């Protein structure tokens, strides 16, 4: 599909759980994908803070 | 077993140049000399 | 043998040895190509044309 | 010369340039749902100096025919004024047919003074028209030179390509109720750069009851919970 | 200096603008008309079949232009719309004047006269559209006519006007048989030639639009074959293809 | 060519004639401001008077279009006067055709339509003068609008 | 004797490897495409074994015919560090000089430096205006440039996918380029890196102004919403220059005035979208 | 830099049958026996030497003084005793050469040797083999003869008279004191024009021939299209007086455009220079210029005038007998059939030219060789007509 | 002369020709056991052998990101999507 908010939230949660399990490189890859997806939403004030 | 001499034709003077490949550069009597799309328009 | 390379001398420039080809390796590829394979078996769909 | 002109060997170069201009940048999606049609568009005014209740992108040409457009708003006005006069003339001649959807196809066809008589310079706007006075809805597109296209869902903006891709992927579908306007707003979201709000987004709906340009109250209501 | 259009000759003496428009008519669109006893039919190729259309106009290429005829354009839709409107207006004006349906040849001559005028005088573009007509009259019965943007119409009985019109007409010449031709075998021939000229085999009934004109009891009936009938024709053609291929 | 010489669409998909005509407004050396308020609408432009042999009494760039609508022009003064005359004619003709006075938004819409006709066709040329017209409208408060050589009429506060 | 080193023979840059200058995701240009560039790094990112077996033929030549927008070198300074690989500036303008006889030799030497390190990428700059323009006739040393390009073609053909090194040219306009490099079989992947793309431009502004931690502690009332929605080109290079134009050290922070001055300097007035909309 | 070339080839083209038979075989045997005997004679003359005289006086005096190392450089100027030569890398030597000094072959602008050390000229390379700047005499005196083209007897007689006013009976208009280089202006359908070349080969049986086809609308600032052809027919006067065949260019390069000024310069330069060279009052020479074309209408008034450019000749389409003759010529090499299907292919034919005749003759052989390979393919009788249709005559929409 | 010998023209490949070109280009590569390459080519509207090559390399690249020797039909259809990105952009459809 082409949902974007759900994709950003899913990727951020995946990065969070990689960090919780100390999976740093996969966490970094997932976070980069999260940025690439999150370019779409222009002012998601909560979501941008979550990404940062 | 002739050649694969491939010249586009869109190279820019058009004189000379081709003379070498026409006779001397060939490097082989058998010669297919394939020219690409003829960039020279009708009446040029 | 013409169209090959040779070694010469310093002042009199007399021949030393008829060297193998040097012109061909240097400028082999200018705008031409020698024979590739690209056999007609790879050519397909155009049999009625070939 | 003084018509839709400049057609070379197998081309309509002036028309093609007009379409390049109608590429525009106002997304202006349209969706034909079972109950009715939604024409949503983006009103991204430069700065806060401009107003949003002053000028509109969605125009009710008649009782249940609503209209949205693309680039060249100055041309779009004139076009919508002509369309209103045409629908009114048809209604006056064929008196009292409450003509909207048996008139939506007809007004799309009379959108030939639209372009087949270009006027030296062809119009630079592609417009979506919605009607529901037949028991069934109708969404048509008229482009700076072509004719009625009879869409089910499309967009006419700067990112109309991926907008249409989004529409088909999100399955414009056929069972969708009238509240496919949520999907329309989603499609805009894709071709939108900002936290869209009630004045930022203008949408009209044409259902079997009639046509209506949704006020900022309802637009904000729909934008909430997205 | 001001721009002036080109409605002029060639140093040789050719109207190359008109010739370019006529050749461009081959580009885009595909229609074909086959004439047969007790029924003459048109087949059209649905160029754009995007799933986001609704098909509510009920007809894009085939246009009903009169009680006793129907046409099919293959040109720029902008000119096609106005030309069909003028054609219907001409036919109905004749009906008003003579209280009798207009003969197909007279209708086609009027239309080609208007196109000849458009290419003749003034700084006006030629009507870049070529169209077929199928009709029935009292004098000549079933008739088929093909008009090019040059205004030089021709009375055909099996022709095509689209992109691969050359291939379609070659197929028609190869598998056309006059006299024996009937409505059903005419339909088989039409679907066969359309399958030939449309590269994708097993043409969907949505990508093909066909309309048949038939003569009922003292009345002309122009029926646009709907999806089910078209695909049943497709199935019968497919059975014939499989049988012919396997019997070798 | 002549894409940039006549009012025709550019191959890139733009209209260069009106794009030029907008810069004609900047040409002429003047500026004008309009501010809508809580209840009033006030506009102001500088009065560039070179040498005092002129009549400062009549060098103005603001005019009454009707009894309640006031306009400020910006750009070439000849086109500015022509459009002011056209706006006054439109206001009077509107008051004649329909009893009530012409709303400022409607007047700006008609002026914009005239300008849009000008940018259409090729015989005439757009007028290089952007007009800011203001007026009090009932049930609306003060209202300010701007018609431009293109035909886009809007502008507020 | 034979001198082992080859890069410093004519300078022309050297081993930009083993050094994070701009990593990868830190770029402000997001993608433009960058997927064809990850495709181009697939060969440095091993995957030469996976090029076979699967039966694919990995690309070899990547020309980017874009203006200075996106940097056009933030992809080669990166990638080379994303997957550790040598990076060379080459610089076409410097190469065309009196050392046209040594031009062939320096091409051989740099090709040898690349072959020495299978993780290496050649990056050639400023081809369009000087190196082998095809529409203006040969003026004097232009034949020398053409011979140098011929030797470059000879070297790229002798490479013939012998190792996993990669070659990328960066050009503003590929029209004047010679067909020999342009034809498939020598260089295939053409990528265009367009202008800042106003949404992507705002993204670039955020990325750069964050690079220098919030523009070195910028004040809150500075937001780029106003100076970014200009529709005034302002390539990523100009964006970086504006970001560094916070060098006004009268105070320890940055205000919106600094951004306004940065946008005011070096700019061309382009406006008037309301007619089109 | 070029005077003549050694013509010791083209061994007796007159092989009478040109088809495999006893007569042709015997002619070839005599030819090869002559070759054998000539090789044997020269080899015996060179081997069984008349006398052994020292080092042929070569290595004794001149070879050693010439020396082992040498370098090649152009010879620039000439003085009474010394010679002024421009050797390599822009060197210049004024030295007298007395060993292997052949003054006639030396010439300015020719490659000579330099013995190094004490740099003085010691020899010349008369071969050189690089006179390639403008080459138009490479095809000089074409071997094509009258018999190659038939059925054009009137035109052949006319052109033969127009070009045999010189050579033959020059004293005629020498006593008449006119010496007219009028040239010949040739008409003809576009379907021919290489037929104009063929009728020019009749003259080309005598002296050389130069060709300028299409050239250009001499945008060149120096102009010098006609001026360089003037230099080249001066070169032809130095050689055997050659003709200049400017078919087509006399039409485009010299077009009767009603435009006066602001027009490609050729109208200024080219036509004026053409007239200047075509008037015998300016340039001498037995050079005869053949201005052929396929558009008589575009004849410029200057070219129109028989006063300077006389001998207007019209090339018409072939008649029935001319078609028979040309088809006989073209199919004679290929033994079309044993039924000799000759008149059926031309009796109803109209507007068929030499190029079409050659094309149909070639395509008949092509189609036979395709699969119908039967030597004198019996199918040829009707396949000559089959590829005589071949469509391709003309196609332009319908317009009718 | 030099062209009157022949004027042979190239017809764009039909659906079956495109199937044959698919076979030629995919004999070398590895893929799944089952594939309806005839339908795969027929899905491509017209195009050319260059486009068949593009589809083959796109299938290879798409299978690369999954890192498997068996190019699936889904990856193949993703490669068919390389015939897309051209379309007609805007629905001109003026004919
Ligand atoms: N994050 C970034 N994204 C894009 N561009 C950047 C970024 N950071 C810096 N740049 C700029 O990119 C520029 C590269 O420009 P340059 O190499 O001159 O262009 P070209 O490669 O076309 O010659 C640098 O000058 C730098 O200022
Ligand atoms: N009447 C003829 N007899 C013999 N050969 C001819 C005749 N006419 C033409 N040819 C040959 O055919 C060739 C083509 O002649 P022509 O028709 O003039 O060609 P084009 O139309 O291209 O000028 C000429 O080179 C000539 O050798």
């Amino acid at each position: 599909m082409d949902d974007k908010a759900l994709l950003v939230e899913v990727q951020l949660l995946e990065s969070k759980t990689y960090h919780a399990l100390s999976n740093l490189p996969k966490a970094r890859a997932a976070l980069t994908s999260a940025r690439t997806t999150a370019n779409a939403i222009y002012c998601p004030p909560k979501l941008q803070a979550t990404l940062d | 077993d002739c050649t694969f001499i491939r010249v586009s034709g869109s190279e820019l003077e058009g004189a000379r140049m081709v003379r070498e490949l026409f006779v001397m550069a060939r490097e082989h009597a058998p010669s297919i000399i394939f020219m690409d799309e003829i960039d020279s328009i009708g009446s040029s | 043998t013409p169209n090959c390379r040779v070694a010469l001398r310093n002042d009199s420039y007399t021949l030393h040895k008829i060297l193998p080809n040097k012109v061909d390796p240097l400028v082999s590829l200018m705008m031409v190509e020698k024979v590739p394979d690209s056999t007609y078996e790879m050519i397909g769909g155009l049999d009625k044309q070939i | 010369f003084s018509l839709t002109t400049f057609s070379p060997s197998g081309k309509l170069v002036q028309i093609e340039y007009a379409l390049a201009a109608v590429a525009g940048g106002a997304p202006s999606v349209g969706i034909k749902a079972a109950n009715g049609v939604v024409l949503a568009t983006e009103k991204k005014q430069k700065s806060i100096l401009y107003d949003e209740r002053s000028v509109h992108k969605v125009e009710p040409i008649t009782k249940h025919i609503g209209l949205v457009y693309s680039g060249m708003g100055p041309d779009y006005r004139v076009l919508v004024h002509r369309a209103r006069k045409l629908a009114q003339q048809y209604y006056l001649v064929y008196q009292e047919p409450i003509p909207t959807a048996q008139l939506v196809q007809r007004v799309a066809s009379v959108m030939q003074e639209y372009t087949q008589s270009g006027g030296v310079r062809p119009f630079g706007v592609s417009l979506l028209i919605c009607g529901w006075n037949e028991g069934r809805p109708y969404l048509f597109q008229s482009d700076p030179s072509g004719a009625y296209f009879a869409w089910k869902a499309t967009a006419m903006g700067k990112n109309y390509v991926n907008g249409k891709t989004f529409l088909e992927k999100r399955y414009n579908e056929d069972l969708e109720l009238e509240d496919a306007i949520h999907t329309a707003i989603l499609t805009l979201k894709e071709s939108f750069e900002g936290q869209m709000t009630e004045d930022n987004i203008e949408v009209g709906i044409c259902n079997e009851a009639g046509f209506r340009r949704l006020t900022p109250t309802e637009v904000k209501d729909y934008l909430a919970a997205i | 200096r001001y721009d002036s259009r080109t409605t002029i000759f060639s140093p040789e003496g050719r109207l190359y603008q008109v010739e370019y428009a006529m050749e461009a008519i081959g580009h885009a669109g595909t229609c074909l008309g086959i004439l047969a006893n007790d029924g003459v039919l048109l087949a059209a190729e649905r160029r754009n079949i995007h799933k986001l259309l609704d098909e509510v106009f009920f007809s894009e290429k085939i246009y009903k232009l009169n009680e006793d005829m129907a046409c099919s354009v293959a040109g720029i839709t902008s000119d096609a719309n106005v030309l069909t409107n003028e054609l219907r207006l001409i036919a109905q004006r004749y009906l008003l004047q003579y209280q009798e349906p207009i003969p197909c040849e007279q209708l086609v001559t009027a239309l080609c006269d208007i196109k000849q005028a458009y290419t003749q005088f003034g700084g006006k573009r030629p009507f870049g559209v070529s169209l077929l007509y199928i009709g029935w009259d009292k004098h000549y019965g079933f008739q088929l006519y093909q008009s090019d943007p040059s205004g030089n119409y021709g009375g055909w009985k099996a022709t095509c006007i689209g992109n691969n019109s050359a291939a379609a007409v070659s197929m028609l010449k190869q598998d056309y048989k006059e006299g024996e031709m009937t409505l059903k075998s005419a339909l088989a021939l039409a679907i066969k030639v359309l399958n030939k000229t449309m590269d994708v085999s097993k043409l969907s009934a949505e990508k093909v639009e066909i309309a048949t004109l038939t003569r009922e009891n003292g009345k002309t009936v122009i029926r646009v074959l709907k999806q089910k009938e078209v695909e049943q024709l497709i199935k019968k053609h497919e059975e014939e293809e499989a049988k012919a291929e396997r019997e070798k | 060519g002549f894409d940039r010489h006549i009012t025709i669409f550019s191959p890139e998909g733009r209209l260069y004639q009106v794009e030029y005509a907008f810069k004609a407004i900047n040409q002429g050396g003047l500026t004008s401001v309009a501010v809508r308020g809580k209840d009033c609408a006030v506009i102001v432009t500088q009065k560039k008077v070179p040498d005092k042999l002129l009549d400062s009494s009549t060098v103005t760039h603001l005019f009454k279009i009707t009894e309640n609508i006031g306009c400020v022009m910006t750009g070439m003064t000849a086109d500015s006067r022509s459009q002011v005359q056209r706006a006054r004619y439109e206001a009077a003709n509107w008051k004649y055709k329909y009893g009530y006075e012409i709303p400022v938004d409607m007047l700006c819409k008609r002026i914009a339509d005239i300008s849009q006709v000008y940018t259409q066709n090729a015989e005439m040329r757009p007028l290089g003068c952007c007009m800011i017209l203001i007026g009090i409208d009932e049930e609306q408060g003060p209202q300010v609008y701007k018609c431009d050589p293109a035909g886009y009429y809007c502008g507020f506060k | 004797d034979v001198l082992p080193p080859e890069a410093d023979s004519s300078i022309m840059m050297l081993t930009s490897d083993q050094k994070p200058d701009v990593m990868y995701a830190d770029i402000g240009g997001m993608d433009i495409q960058k997927q064809e560039v990850r495709e181009a790094v697939e060969l440095p990112l091993t995957h030469f074994e996976l090029y076979k077996q699967i039966g694919i033929d990995p690309p070899r030549g990547v020309l980017m015919y874009g203006p200075p927008g996106c940097g056009k070198t933030m992809l080669a300074k990166a990638v080379a560090h994303h997957t550790t690989a040598a990076f060379i500036r080459v610089v076409g303008s410097e190469f065309v000089q009196k050392y046209l006889g040594e031009g062939p030799r320096m091409v051989r030497d740099v090709f040898r430096l690349a072959k020495e390190n299978a993780p290496a990428i050649i990056f050639i700059d400023e081809i369009d205006a000087i190196a082998t323009k095809r529409f203006d006739a040969q003026t004097g040393a232009d034949r020398e440039v053409q011979r140098i390009l011929l030797e470059l073609l000879n070297q790229m053909d002798g490479f013939d996918q012998n190792v996993n090194v990669k070659v990328i040219m960066a050009t503003n306009r590929a029209d004047t380029l010679d067909p020999a490099l342009l034809r498939p079989g020598r260089l295939d992947r053409k990528i265009e890196f367009p202008l800042p793309d106003r949404r992507q431009k705002r993204l670039i502004f955020s990325t750069i102004t964050s690079k220098m931690n919030l523009s070195e502690e910028v004040d809150l009332e500075d937001y780029v919403a106003r100076p970014d929605k200009i529709s005034g080109a302002d390539i990523n290079s100009i964006c970086q220059e504006s970001g560094m134009l916070a060098v006004r050290e009268n105070r320890y922070i940055v205000l919106a005035k600094d951004f306004e001055k940065a946008y005011k300097t070096v700019i061309k007035k382009d406006e008037q979208e309301h007619e089109f909309y | 830099k070029k005077t003549k070339g050694p013509d010791a080839a083209s061994k007796l083209p007159l092989v009478t049958p040109h088809t495999q038979c006893r007569l042709k075989l015997l002619k070839l045997e005599r030819i090869k026996d002559y070759l054998l005997m000539e090789e044997e004679f020269i080899r015996n003359q060179e081997q069984m030497k008349p006398l052994e005289e020292k080092q042929e006086e070569e290595r004794s005096k001149v070879d050693d003084l010439r020396g082992t190392p040498m370098s090649v450089g152009t010879l620039e100027e000439i003085i009474d005793d010394h010679a002024i030569v421009s050797t390599s890398v822009g060197s210049e030597h004024y030295v007298s050469i007395l060993s292997f000094v052949d003054k006639d072959l030396l010439e300015p602008g020719c490659s000579v040797l330099l013995n190094h050390k004490v740099h003085a000229v010691i020899g010349v390379l008369m071969d050189d083999t690089d006179p390639l700047v403008t080459v138009m005499k490479v095809e000089k005196a074409p071997q094509e003869t009258y018999a190659d083209i038939g059925g054009l007897d009137n035109q052949i007689q006319e052109i033969k008279e127009s070009v045999e006013l010189p050579l033959t009976h020059p004293e005629y208009y020498e006593e008449m004191g006119i010496k007219p280089p009028k040239g010949v202006i040739l008409y003809g359908p576009p379907g021919t024009g290489k037929t104009l070349l063929a009728k020019a080969v009749a003259n080309q049986t005598s002296a050389t021939f130069l060709r300028v086809v299409g050239s250009e609308l001499i945008q060149k600032y120096l102009g010098d299209g006609p001026k360089l052809v003037r230099e080249l027919f001066r070169v032809a006067e130095e050689h055997a007086p050659s003709i200049v065949f400017i078919d087509e260019i006399d039409a485009i390069g010299t077009k009767r455009y009603d435009s006066n000024s602001g027009g490609e310069r050729e109208i200024q330069r080219t036509m004026l220079e053409l007239l200047n060279q075509l008037d015998g009052f300016d340039s001498r020479g037995d050079v005869k210029v053949i201005m052929a074309t396929n558009r008589i209408e575009t004849l410029d008034p200057a070219l129109i005038r028989p006063g300077r450019i006389d001998r207007k000749i019209e090339f018409p389409l072939p008649d029935e007998k001319t078609k028979k003759r040309i088809f006989q010529i073209h199919t004679s090499r290929m033994t079309l059939a044993d039924d000799v299907t000759l008149d059926d292919l031309i009796m109803a034919k109209d507007d068929l030219s030499g190029a079409d005749i050659k094309a149909i003759c070639t395509e008949a052989g092509l189609m036979a060789l395709r699969e119908r390979r039967m030597k004198v393919t019996n199918e040829d009788f009707k396949k000559s007509k089959e590829n005589v249709l071949y469509k391709k005559q003309e196609g332009t929409p319908e317009g009718l | 002369p030099g062209r009157i010998d022949r004027k042979i023209e190239f017809p764009p490949p039909n659906e079956e020709a495109r199937l044959d070109i698919l076979k030629i280009h995919s004999r070398k590569m590895n893929l799944t056991r089952g594939i309806n390459l005839r339908k795969i080519a027929e899905l491509m509207p017209g195009a050319s052998g260059a486009e068949v090559k593009g589809v083959c390399t796109e299938a290879g690249m798409y299978a690369l990101r999954e890192r498997r020797v068996h190019v699936t039909q889904e990856d193949f259809e993703m490669a068919v999507a390389k015939v897309m990105q051209k379309d007609s952009e805007k629905n001109m459809s003026i004919k």
